[PDB]
């Protein structure tokens, strides 16, 4: 009787004749509360117990009362926003500033010296970002920083678009307000600032390359495809696009983009080689999908178009040298085999940080339905063995198989 | 009728504009001046304008997530303040008989 | 495709459809009958962040039936009274 | 898990009162489902 | 302590009475002590104050359930009553 | 009448096989060919490719 | 009514909310109550002492 | 984060008491003890006789802060939260106030003055331009009868007068509100309206003390 | 016209209009005023001692009557069980 504590919260053994203590399920330690009673404090509403006051004036203040706000208040709010011209110029020189003041990394012999950290430039980026509705990687702006031609074209363009920007406004801002203007009551070529702008991002993606974040690559590629209504730098951008999806293993976007660089060939002028690119980007997205044929089909379209191109015909040699196995193997990649094989490391650094591992993250462990958990039995997708809808029953209705046995 | 009910409800509610806070509430300075016909008609316009306080109260507490606080809500504090006034006076009436 | 309907049922049968729909479920559902319910399927009141959750609008067919339990269960004091 | 079940690793032993429980707990529940009671765990504390 | 400090759905009416009860009554109705009292006949008439101002003067808070009217053509309303 | 044990008694577990083989030891996995994934020799994925060529 | 009135930049001068500070224990004292009239207290209060 | 606790946790161990508790939760009982302190803590003002007396401070007198940050730095009272003994003087404690992101509003930031504490703070002659000691005093208007409280410099002798405080920019609905003109109608007959409650109490008295005579 | 004051740092456009900026009105000399009297000046007097202590609520009229003392107390509890400016609540524990 009683080899411990006299306190609920004691560890050994105590008797009810000498320590009476009312029933109390689960309650927090002495230390704080875990997170065994935070789950009932954020399901139930209250610790399991019902002995402990819902004392949530701290989350009430830090939500309720910091969101609210009087509607006479808010109805001039909007009315003092700050000037957009002059938030993007400020935003732009914070950049430029940080980016040129930026040292140059020190190149060691016998060993990779680390690069310095981009401390001072993830806010004046994240305001430019902000500011300018495309988000650029860190990760290829670390790459662009440490290159030092990709850091000097990056200056030099950044350095184009703010004088473009402080000297004749943002173009995207001026087609965003005449579309606007006109959608409450045609289309210009790509400006100045829109062509630094398309640059730099440009650089940046090459730099995410180089650094092996196809990814966000990819993203940026993406979001300065938005900013060029050129033809020619439409299929350049488009190009690019299709080699970032190939290496990022994304072989729809890919082709699709290869295939619109291609497309634009007849309102392209004859010395860019974008058009080529495309081709080389479509045919390579078709040999990754393994359609052998098809890729040499475009391929053939593409020499006939530009008549043997150096990176066309590297291509074509690589497809033959592909083609002069696949009949001694197979006479063909079979139908039910196709886009199954990796092929790139992308893929299987993908597959290791989002695939499915021994115990959970499988189908055993937790579902997903409409946003919501479930456990393995209460699986809407599956009726096999061990499920909670195997025990349905008739419901009363009518008899609905043929089964005596069981249902 | 639906005219009956129709005062049960807010008409600015019905429109979905916002109600207007009023001017002030009858002092008792004021309703000394009235006669006992006159204080039990405006005691039944309060009554009247009470009741239909209270179900738009209890309808904002029935849906509190998806509408707001109830606007002017200082409507029910004149509504009561007015009525004490009437029977502050109908008490000092009643003690002079 | 003519599968067993329990309201074509209560219709051929002339036995009340509301009747022979509760005669294939537990009777405190339906009933003022002495039945346990889980404490899940009751009602909770509104939280910040999600609407309130009422037990007639979870389960409208798990409501018990007054006119039916009147006439099936209660007694008539019309056929009691002699004066 | 092989070597650990060779070298006999863990309790030889195990509990023997609990393949007739299981079957008690059983016919429990159905006697709760007939009374129309609502199905309650066979240990919450206990385990 | 006499307080009922339970507010669930089973919560009890005190039916034992206090001296601070009649007090607080006796000083509602006719101001106690700083008024004499009434005599019995106005005390126990329809003219004593509280009964005069309950009939002329009601005070009934009936409020109308706006779930059962609005948006729906209904024959049975429902009201909160005291 | 068992006493409390020291942090060197209880230290000593670990210098046994059985503790070690349990707890303390690595995978031996590569990727999974078709799917991209680790993967260890022996076991296989839901899948039709998997399931007819079980890397 | 703090948020509000940090957001508008008006003035209060009354509390927003009655607060009874005897958590309704003054409805406990009848109410004719009132405080008896204490002679020569023992207090330096009344003095008006300034400089102490 | 609770989907992420529940995830990594095991679906052996059960957890009991999801939707109901063993112990009532309406009785009412104390808050914890740090919950009780926290409470005390931040409100203070529910404390009684609270308010300072006599309040001296009001919207446009020129003020000194005499301790805390911005020692020694004039200003303006822009507002006044009495209750909590609290001043908003002019560009003195500007702090950002941050507006969270609506559906159709992103997320600004202001700068607003905010309240000071009223210890802190002295007024200043307004001849001398330095910090006085203000007390309150009494003086009767020469052309008004009323005697309204002003507010003397100790070391100059500046009376300084309260400012009155009135907002009309909000006004009532026409459909409710009665015009003044109908409001102060005097409708009010004394003699008459006295003469019928007067026999109507009279007559109840008579009543019962003829009952009270017949059972006697 | 903005009901409210602006911002620090905020600058109204033309034709906005601003509430008035408090000012202190007029002002005079303590010697051109012949009847100046200190407020509570008497300390040592015995006649404003309390009658209630202070921690009471104050439940009577304007005029020291308390012909609605019941009335005003009837109406305090109300406004705690349920205020009428109470905004949105936060606790899970809601009427409805
Ligand atoms: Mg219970
Ligand atoms: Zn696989």
């Amino acid at each position: 009787y009683q080899r411990g504590g006299w306190s609920p919260g004691s560890k050994h053994q105590k008797h009810m004749t000498l320590n009476p203590t009312l029933y109390l399920y689960r309650f927090p330690g002495p230390h704080g509360p875990g997170p065994y009673t935070m789950k009932y404090w954020w399901t139930l509403g209250c610790f399991p117990t019902g002995m402990e006051v819902p004392f949530r004036l701290h989350e009430f203040l830090s939500t309720y009362q910091q969101e609210h706000v009087p509607v006479e208040v808010e109805e001039w709010l909007r009315c003092y926003i700050k000037d957009p011209l002059s938030e993007l110029v400020n935003a732009s020189n914070d950049f430029f500033k940080a980016v040129e003041v930026y040292p140059e990394v020190e190149s060691a012999r016998g060993y990779k010296t680390l690069q310095p950290s981009i401390a001072p430039l993830l806010v004046p980026m994240k305001k430019f970002e902000e500011q300018l509705g495309v988000k650029i990687s860190p990760v290829g702006l670390r790459s662009v920083l440490s290159n030092p031609v990709l850091k000097d074209r990056f200056l030099d363009d950044l350095f184009d678009y703010k004088s473009y920007v402080e000297k004749g406004g943002s173009t995207p801002h001026r087609r965003l307000a005449r579309s606007r203007f006109e959608g409450s009551l045609p289309a210009e070529t790509t400006a100045d600032d829109e062509r630094s702008l398309i640059l730099l991002l440009t650089t940046i993606s090459e730099g995410c390359i180089n650094a092996g974040n196809y990814s966000d690559a990819a993203s940026v590629l993406a979001d300065a495809l938005m900013f060029c209504h050129d033809p020619d730098s439409q299929a350049t951008t488009h190009a690019n696009i299709s080699f970032a999806s190939l290496l990022n293993a994304d072989f729809k976007g890919a082709e699709y983009n290869g295939r619109e660089a291609a497309l634009l060939q007849p309102q392209v002028k004859p010395t860019s080689t974008a058009c080529a690119r495309g081709y080389v980007g479509w045919a390579a997205a078709a040999a990754y999908q393994d359609d052998f044929e098809k890729a040499e089909a475009i391929v053939k379209d593409g020499l006939t178009l530009y008549v043997g191109n150096e990176h066309l015909e590297k291509l074509a040699n690589k497809l033959q040298a592909l083609r002069e196995e696949q009949p001694s193997v197979y006479k063909q990649v079979p139908r039910s085999l196709r886009e199954s094989r990796s092929h790139l490391p992308s893929q299987q650094s993908r597959g290791l940080l989002s695939g499915s591992g021994k115990g959970f993250s499988n189908e055993f462990d937790w579902v997903e339905f409409k946003n919501k958990l479930y456990p393995s039995k209460m699986d809407p997708r599956n009726n096999e063995m061990g499920s909670v809808f195997r025990r349905v029953g008739d419901l009363g209705s009518f008899i609905s198989t043929s089964r005596s046995m069981e249902r | 009728s639906a005219a009956a009910f129709y005062e049960f409800v807010d008409n600015n509610f019905l429109n979905n504009k916002r109600p207007p806070v009023p001017g002030g509430s009858w002092t008792v300075e004021v309703l000394r001046n009235k006669s006992l016909a006159d204080l039990q008609h405006i005691w039944f316009l309060l009554l009247k304008e009470r009741n239909m306080l209270k179900s738009m109260k209890e309808h904002y507490l029935r849906h509190q997530e998806e509408l707001g606080a109830m606007p002017a809500p200082s409507r029910l504090k004149m509504i009561d303040e007015s009525m004490r006034n009437i029977k502050r006076v109908v008490k000092e009436r009643d003690e002079e008989a | 495709r003519g599968r067993f309907n329990m309201d074509e049922a209560a219709a051929a049968l002339q036995l009340n459809p509301a009747y022979a729909a509760a005669l294939y479920r537990p009777l405190n559902y339906t009933f003022h009958i002495r039945g346990q319910l889980y404490p899940a399927q009751k009602g909770r009141p509104s939280r910040p962040g999600s609407l309130a959750a009422s037990q007639g609008r979870m389960f409208p067919l798990y409501q018990r039936n007054d006119r039916l339990d009147k006439e099936l269960f209660r007694l008539n004091s019309r056929g009691l009274t002699t004066e | 898990s092989q070597f650990l079940k060779r070298t006999f690793v863990g309790g030889m032993g195990y509990n023997v009162k609990r393949p007739y429980r299981i079957e008690i707990r059983m016919e429990h529940d159905k006697k709760r489902r007939m009374r129309r009671r609502n199905i309650g765990c066979r240990r919450m504390m206990k385990s | 302590p006499p307080v009922n400090d339970y507010f669930g759905r089973s919560r009890i009416w005190n039916p034992i009475a206090c001296k601070l009860g009649y007090v607080r009554k006796k000083a509602d109705e006719w101001g106690w002590p700083n008024k004499p009292p009434p005599p019995t006949g106005l005390r126990y008439s329809q003219e004593f104050f509280p009964f005069f101002f309950e009939r002329y003067f009601p005070d009934a808070e009936v409020r109308l359930l706006l779930d059962s009217v609005l948006n729906n053509e209904t024959k049975r309303p429902v009201f909160q009553i005291p | 009448p068992k006493r409390k044990k020291n942090p060197m008694q209880l230290r000593r577990k670990v210098y046994g096989l059985h503790f070690k083989e349990k707890y303390l030891k690595m995978e031996e996995w590569y990727y999974c060919p078709l799917c991209a994934e680790p993967k260890k020799p022996g076991e296989w994925c839901r899948r039709e490719d998997c399931r007819q060529i079980k890397p | 009514v703090d948020r509000e009135v940090l957001l508008t930049g008006k003035s209060v001068w009354e509390c927003p909310i009655h607060i009874d500070h005897t958590c309704g224990g003054s409805k406990t004292v009848p109410p004719h109550a009132k405080k008896p009239v204490r002679y020569m207290d023992a207090g330096i209060a009344n003095v008006g002492v300034t400089d102490i | 984060r609770l989907e992420l606790l529940e995830s990594m946790r095991h679906p052996r161990e059960r957890d009991f008491y999801q939707d109901h508790t063993y112990h009532n939760q309406w009785l009412r009982r104390d808050l914890e003890k740090h919950q009780k302190q926290q409470l005390a803590a931040r409100y203070k003002y529910f404390a009684p006789d609270f308010e300072i007396s006599p309040w001296i401070w009001y919207p446009g007198d020129i003020v000194e802060v005499v301790s805390g940050e911005g020692i020694g730095q004039r200003g303006t009272i822009i507002a006044v939260i009495k209750y909590k003994n609290e001043i908003v003087v002019q560009n003195i404690n500007v702090q950002d106030v941050v507006i969270p992101a609506s559906e159709s509003r992103p997320e600004q930031i202001v700068q607003r003055e905010h309240p000071i504490s009223v210890t802190r703070v002295r007024h200043v002659d307004p001849s001398t331009n330095e910090i006085c000691n203000i007390e309150m005093v009494k003086v009767r208007n020469k052309e008004t009868g009323e005697m309204e409280e002003k507010r003397m410099s100790l070391e100059s002798g500046i009376l300084m007068s309260i400012p009155p405080v009135n907002d009309e920019l909000e006004v009532g609905d026409p459909l409710k509100d009665t015009p003044i003109q109908d409001a102060d109608e005097a409708t009010y007959d004394r003699e008459a309206e006295q003469a019928v409650l007067v026999d109507k109490r009279l007559e109840a008295m008579e009543e019962h003390f003829v009952q009270s005579l017949k059972q006697s | 016209y903005m009901p409210f004051r602006p911002f620090h740092g905020w600058t109204v456009p033309n034709g906005v209009r601003t509430p008035p900026e408090p000012t202190l009105g007029p002002t005079a000399k303590v010697e051109d005023v012949k009847d100046v009297q200190l407020a509570e000046p008497a300390v040592g007097d015995a006649s404003h001692q309390r009658k209630l202590p202070k921690h009471f609520p104050v439940v009577q009229a304007s005029d020291g009557s308390s012909l609605l003392r019941e009335e005003t107390i009837a109406c305090m509890e109300r406004e705690r069980r349920l205020p009428h400016n109470m905004g949105k609540l936060y606790s899970y524990h809601r009427p409805y």
